């Protein structure tokens, strides 16, 4: 992945 | 048997569901806190034919006046969700189980929107959400966004940059923070990875970030963020609230209205010659932390906003 | 370079794909195919903030006249590796293509079948919409609850049962699956039941508020078309009006009363095997449909 810290939350309804 | 005049969507153990069901509270309305991770095993859901005929545990909700939606817990991956156990032991049955989860729930959201439910923001605004679209529409509707490139052609990327100057990258959809553009990552070895997935590629705005929230076409407040840069080993943020002019503030309401929410965060930034570009807007917004650090209320013009539906 | 005024959403070798594609080809337009599935790792996708700056493999698509889509992998390795990362990149990836198309139908694109009504199509919601709309639809019941079953059966007689999603034969319930231990395994797995309709299934396919064919149905099914009455024919076209449909195949049933009731819409219906067994014409209209649009 070009964006390596993607997975290791910022997660997706957070905001 | 329960007063369903205002619904809280989201799980208890959510700290802004918290937020909201106290003030909601101390305001004299109960709200009916609908946890959706509770469906299957701990739930009752049950719908006829009719659009009226909602059954949630035995009870019929057929039409709230407002419904607070912090979350449905969509996929395994949201926020107030712990479900990599279930996806570690089979990760199709888990995300297909989540699917006709989402499928059910979200049909009893759309049939209150269409009852006539004041939805704090109606699961319809995420087709406009999409950001490579968002920013476009606002754009179109005149609203400043910053120079951008959602791409995974790593040509387009270099010309872009030469275009530009500094740049910034970020995720397309979310989930990471944005970084610089240097130069390791315009070599080959790095800018090649873009055939795994495409990525947001931006002017690096040098202003400030400035948070504005904005409900039921009024701007609540513009938060402005600042960075500590004075101590390099612990840096911190700083926000406060600050005065905008009338243009910005219709400007916000304009996006709200447009990206079709009630209740939004616009997350703007401002560049070198001081004015503001559009960065997001926010379809469940947080605000505990603004309301802490900035010495505001947010979750007070919310909940007032819920309850004055139920007098409309 | 290519001719951008018709495109064309999915795999070449998508057979409905092919169809639309030589249909076109036939009429005198070849149309730009945007294969998605080759968009990661082998096509290049660039938007800029500015709607129409849309490029795909260097050429800029601003706005078509017209857009057919079908429809838009293997990571079993990466979904056991790490999981919330190949989410995300999928994520990413869809996000993308999502956000083409949207720009597309904000520019003045006549896409048939837009993304957007996947929120209306959403079946428990779909039958609701329809049916406080005045077009007549079984009687139904989503549910996880042993009791509302037994009441809906004793309500309705005898009814069938098939699955939230979709993709599984429906079936017939019978008082052996209401007893305490059979049925008690629905309060995990919630199902749709909806009154047995005795009556023929009929797909009505319409086109640009117009109704093409009606076919009965009934590896050996019989498919032949059926005259319908313009008061159904309206009903259809209408059902696509409510639910945002530029082009879709309706699977309706009828009673034994002899009225049609309307089961569902179909956002990206095929129409081979239909038009085959039938001696009809599908692709034609649709394909014509299209090149209207580019006038
Ligand atoms: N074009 C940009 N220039 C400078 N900083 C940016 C830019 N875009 C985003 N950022 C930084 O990223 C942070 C969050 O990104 P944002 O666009 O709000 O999306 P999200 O919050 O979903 O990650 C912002 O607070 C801002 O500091
Ligand atoms: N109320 C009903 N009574 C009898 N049969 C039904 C009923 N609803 C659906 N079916 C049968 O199930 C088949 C498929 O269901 P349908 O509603 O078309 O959804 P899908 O095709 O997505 O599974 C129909 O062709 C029809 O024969
Ligand atoms: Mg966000
Ligand atoms: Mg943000
Ligand atoms: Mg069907
Ligand atoms: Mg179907």
């Amino acid at each position: 992945l070009f964006i390596e810290d993607l997975g290791k939350t910022l997660a997706i309804g957070e905001e | 048997n329960l007063d369903t005049s205002i619904v809280v969507v989201g799980s208890p153990d959510d700290l802004h569901v918290q937020s909201v069901t106290e003030g909601l509270r101390a305001r004299g309305h109960e709200p009916y806190v609908f946890d959706t991770q509770r469906f299957p095993e701990e739930m009752t859901v049950s719908l006829g034919e009719q659009g009226a005929s909602i059954f949630v545990d035995g009870q019929q909700i057929a039409r709230p006046a407002a419904v607070y939606l912090r979350s449905l817990y969509q996929s395994p991956g949201a926020y107030g969700v712990d479900a990599d156990k279930a996806m570690q032991d089979n990760w199709r049955r888990t995300l297909l189980a989540f699917r006709e989860r989402s499928t059910l729930m979200s049909a009893v959201l759309l049939r209150w929107e269409e009852a006539g439910t004041a939805v704090y923001n109606s699961p319809r605004a995420s087709a406009n959400i999409t950001k490579p679209f968002q920013l476009a529409l606002l754009r179109d509707a005149g609203l400043p966004v910053p120079r951008s490139l959602w791409t995974n052609d790593p040509e387009a990327v270099r010309r872009f940059h030469a275009e530009v100057g500094d740049c910034i990258y970020k995720p397309v959809a979310g989930g990471a923070r944005t970084r610089k553009l240097e130069a390791k990552d315009l070599e080959a070895d790095r800018i090649e990875r873009l055939s795994a997935a495409p990525v947001c590629f931006q002017e690096l705005l040098t202003g400030d970030d400035v948070r504005v929230y904005v409900i039921d076409d009024q701007v609540i407040c513009a938060l402005r963020i600042v960075t500590d840069e004075i101590d390099f080993r612990q840096a911190e943020e700083r926000i406060e609230a600050i005065e905008i002019s009338d243009e910005v503030k219709d400007q916000c309401v304009r996006a709200a209205k447009l990206v079709g929410l009630r209740y939004t965060g616009m997350d703007i930034k401002a560049g070198a010659d001081g004015n503001y570009r559009v960065l997001e807007l926010n379809a469940s917004a947080m605000f505990r932390g603004f309301e802490g650090r900035a010495n505001v209320d947010i979750c007070g013009p919310l909940c007032d906003a819920l309850i004055a539906q139920t007098k409309r």
